[PDB]
């Protein structure tokens, strides 16, 4: 017997105490270390309701990345309210790690192990663990990098999609590399590659799941219709440094429907940018120019975030657009499977 | 899209009494919002999520429903709770429902003003006919000079219902230019309503 | 306690387009979506998209999109940072984009859902017309003869709205009717105020109407007497 509860987590983690990479020094000071033989039980004859949109876990995830960010990386200026800081603020190394959560004694964690799970409602075949497995605090808008794929199909999740103000994770179930390089030797441009006939695929698997769940209606990309540019360009940092890539060529409708030329590289225009718009909310950053050298991080795509257009429509298409912005969807879309009960 | 089909379009009852007003969705299985909307002030939240009631609303209000078909319910009716209410779901919004006072039938009294010689110095007719405190607001006013009807030259306000002995008062103008308005002689205007056994006319003769 | 405070209403000419500002206080303006929605005369409610002030997403409704633009500015008083103003700037209005507008936003509750719009400012009127501004002509309805009588003021042809109307400079109101205006195919505003007064009086009492139209500077004192 188990209830539905919040609870206060633990973290583990195998960070090296020896490191000066600023994840393994959070880690080091907030998480213990992780279980060599975890249990994890199938609990049979069970089923059990989730809401990946609704989950505590999610909230305590969010404190901690923040927590992690506001320790470690601190700008030159600091812009907030109408108000002026001024710190040092070091180049630093930069590169997250795997972090569990776990329950204390008392509580325990239900984890839905059916494979299309969408993120809510009952869940037929179930299990029990001390903790989730090891998550990556990746801060990224437009695309989700270095996270974990979908099962068997690609899966849709909202917590509603008739709600046109919620949303979208598309959780792929086959990476996409994205290459992103500022070379040695204008020390501010970078550029992303793709491989075009990779990406184009998954995009096309794409736009069919959303068929699924929207009536067979047309399935269109259109741009982001306003906002910062953390928000309307594919945003990442990057070996600490902040990257912006222009994520156009990405959502190119022209591929997907059925031409041809769209096969090979795509290389997205970027910016590394050292004046930024804070993801925690606290406002601007200045940070000091980049490093020198060939700053390189090739990621997967895992994950697409994306809002859909609403209004007095009744079209033959829906319309989507790169977006969402909420860091906490980042964390959603890894601890869906995932609630926290107590025992007794 | 949700298209959002309120009805009655209004409602007469007297304070005290329960409305009931309906809301039906061309999709089943959302969550049902409300508002409320009193003349000439700001829209207020009554109900979302189907059931729920929104800050500082009293309990008398009760909403409800399911699948389509959706329902406010109004009770012990207070004096404020006479306005017009919308349904809501996402972006998506009903035409609205009147509720409105609900009293004995009362006859207009009905006058009819002729232009005044400053006015047609000028080049234009208007002549006016006032249908005041009369209940319901429903009312057929026709003009009708030298006893052909007039159609597409007049044009009807009405006022808000009255706070206090909850009657109406329409006005209708007849507009004319000045040379129409010297070919003719006889002005009417007939008013049918439910108050009065059969119409009623008030005329005068041009220059008389 | 949440406040969301819009700018006036205006007069817009056709091929303008209008800024509205609305200021909302009392909590984390970066915590909540601001929205806009739009009510128009004889056809209801229309959303017209939202805004997340953190980055400034935004979603504008499919058949507003080209026309519509969302924009947001925070706070910068280093006391009070927590307030901010949202704007939506609508362009190429026509007369049928004459409606009151409206800033929302949602209710703080566990239930509460985005489009529940527990908060509202204050409306913004809306008016698009190609009218110049113009004073009204006053003319009298005359009372034609116990039994009681009517007579009026007819006030007409003046644009913007609103005019307001007084008998014997506010010492008459009862039985005083002052109907909406009415939007004449010139363009140009009209209405009338009656009252109904005893026969008896027709003789004994003087009714003058007081009628005031600031946006053209124009104040009339009208005399009405029996025909
Ligand atoms: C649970 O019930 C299923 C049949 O519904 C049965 O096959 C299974 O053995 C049961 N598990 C136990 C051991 O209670
Ligand atoms: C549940 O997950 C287990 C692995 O943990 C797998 O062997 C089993 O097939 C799954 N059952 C269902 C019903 O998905
Ligand atoms: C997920 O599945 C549940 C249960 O079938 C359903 O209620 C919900 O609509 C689904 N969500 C999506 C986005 O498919
Ligand atoms: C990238 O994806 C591959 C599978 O396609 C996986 O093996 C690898 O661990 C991923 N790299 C990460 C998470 O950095
Ligand atoms: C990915 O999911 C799609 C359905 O959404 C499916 O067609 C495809 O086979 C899947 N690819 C795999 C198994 O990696
Ligand atoms: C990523 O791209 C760079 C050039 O921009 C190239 O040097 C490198 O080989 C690429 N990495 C991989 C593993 O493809
Ligand atoms: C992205 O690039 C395209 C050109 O391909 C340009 O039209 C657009 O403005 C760019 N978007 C942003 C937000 O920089
Ligand atoms: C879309 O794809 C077509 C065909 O490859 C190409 O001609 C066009 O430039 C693309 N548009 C972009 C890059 O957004
Ligand atoms: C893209 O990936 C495909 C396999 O999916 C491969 O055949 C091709 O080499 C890649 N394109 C380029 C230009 O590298
Ligand atoms: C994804 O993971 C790899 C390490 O496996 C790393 O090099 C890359 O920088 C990561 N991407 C991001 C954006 O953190
Ligand atoms: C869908 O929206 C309704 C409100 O219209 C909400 O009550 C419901 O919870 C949403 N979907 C789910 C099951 O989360």
């Amino acid at each position: 017997v188990w209830k539905d509860a919040d609870t206060t987590l633990f973290c583990a983690s195998d960070a090296k105490a020896h490191e000066t990479e600023v994840h393994n020094v959070w880690a080091t000071h907030a998480c213990v270390p992780t279980d060599p033989n975890p249990q994890e039980i199938h609990l049979e004859n069970v089923t059990e309701n989730f809401n990946m949109w609704k989950n505590n876990m999610v909230e305590q995830m969010q404190e901690d990345v923040i927590s992690l960010w506001d320790q470690s990386l601190q700008p030159c200026v600091k812009l907030t309210g109408g108000s002026v800081i001024k710190q040092a603020c070091p180049k630093i190394s930069f590169d997250p790690i795997p972090i569990h959560y776990c329950t204390p004694a008392g509580y325990v964690i239900l984890k839905c192990n059916d494979k299309n799970f969408n993120g809510t409602g009952p869940c037929k075949n179930v299990s029990s663990v001390q903790c989730t497995h090891g998550i990556k605090p990746v801060v990224s808008t437009q695309l989700l990098l270095n996270g974990s794929l979908a099962e068997e199909e690609i899966i849709i999740r909202s917590e509603n999609l008739t709600n046109n103000a919620k949303t979208i994770i598309v959780h792929l179930n086959k990476s996409v590399e994205i290459n992103c390089t500022r070379p040695s030797n204008d020390i501010r441009k970078a550029y992303c590659e793709i491989n075009g006939t990779k990406w184009n695929k998954v995009l096309k698997q794409v736009t069919e799941k959303l068929k699924e769940h929207f009536n067979n209606k047309t399935i269109i990309f259109q741009p982001p219709s306003g906002g910062d540019l953390e928000i309307t360009m594919h945003h990442f940092n990057c070996r600490g440094e902040f990257f912006y890539c222009n994520t156009t060529q990405l959502f190119n409708n022209t591929c997907i429907g059925n031409m041809k030329g769209c096969n090979g590289t795509i290389t997205l225009p970027c910016k590394i940018k050292q004046i930024i718009n804070m993801w925690q909310g606290t406002g601007q950053a200045m940070y000091a120019p980049p490093i020198d050298g060939k700053i390189n991080c090739v990621s997967n795509i895992t994950g697409i975030l994306l809002t859909r257009d609403g209004g007095a429509n009744n079209t033959s298409n829906e319309t989507f657009r790169p977006g969402g912005g909420n860091i906490k969807d980042n964390w959603r879309s890894e601890l869906y499977k995932y609630k926290v009960v107590q025992i007794e | 899209e949700i298209v959002l089909t309120q009805s009655p379009g209004i409602l007469s009852l007297s304070p005290g009494e329960t409305a009931t007003l309906f809301c039906k969705a061309s999709q089943g299985g959302n969550a049902m919002t409300w508002y409320q909307k009193r003349r000439g002030q700001v829209p207020r939240l009554l109900i979302y999520d189907t059931s729920r009631r929104a800050s500082g609303v009293p309990d008398r209000f009760v909403g409800s429903g399911s699948g389509t078909d959706f329902f406010l319910t109004i009770n012990k009716l207070d004096r404020e709770d006479f306005a017009v209410y919308y349904c809501q779901q996402f972006e998506f919004f009903g035409l609205g429902s009147e509720l409105e006072v609900h009293r004995t039938v009362a006859a207009p009294s009905v006058f009819i003003f002729p232009p005044s010689d400053e006015q047609l110095k000028s080049g234009t007719a208007s002549v006016v006919c006032l249908l005041n405190n009369f209940y319901p607001r429903e009312a057929k006013v026709q003009w009708k000079v030298d006893n052909a009807l007039q159609s597409g030259n007049s044009q009807e306000s009405v006022t808000e219902q009255d706070s206090k002995d909850s009657t109406y008062s329409l006005s209708s103008t007849l507009t004319l230019s000045k040379a129409d308005y010297e070919k003719h002689k006889v002005y009417a205007c007939e008013v049918t309503h439910q108050g009065l056994s059969s119409p009623v006319t008030k005329s005068f003769n041009r220059g008389e | 306690q949440v406040q969301l405070v819009q700018s006036g209403a205006v007069i817009k000419t056709p091929g303008s387009s209008v800024k509205i500002s609305c200021r909302a206080s009392g909590y984390n303006f970066r915590d909540y979506s601001i929205h806009w929605v739009r009510l128009i005369p004889d056809k209801g409610f229309e959303w017209i998209g939202w805004i997340k002030p953190l980055w400034g997403a935004v979603s504008y409704a499919r058949q507003l999109q080209g026309r519509v633009s969302m924009t947001r500015q925070l706070s910068q008083d280093p006391d009070d940072p927590d307030w901010g103003v949202a704007y939506m700037e609508f362009s190429g209005l026509t007369p049928a984009d004459t409606a009151e507008y409206f800033c929302v936003r949602r209710g703080s509750c566990d239930y509460c859902g985005d489009f529940p719009w527990q908060y509202w400012c204050q409306g913004t009127v809306v008016v698009v017309s190609s009218a110049s501004t113009k004073g009204p002509s006053v003319f009298p309805l005359a009372p034609s003869s116990g039994g009681t009588a009517a007579l009026g003021c007819l006030v007409k042809d003046y644009f913007p709205e609103p005019v307001t109307v007084s008998w014997n400079s506010g010492a008459l109101t009862s039985g005083v009717h002052t109907f909406p205006a009415v939007l004449q195919s010139s363009g140009l505003y009209s209405l009338s105020s009656v009252v109904t007064v005893p026969s008896s009086s027709l003789g004994t009492q003087t009714y003058i109407c007081n009628v005031n139209h600031k946006p053209s500077n124009t104040k009339v004192d009208k005399k009405v007497e029996p025909k």
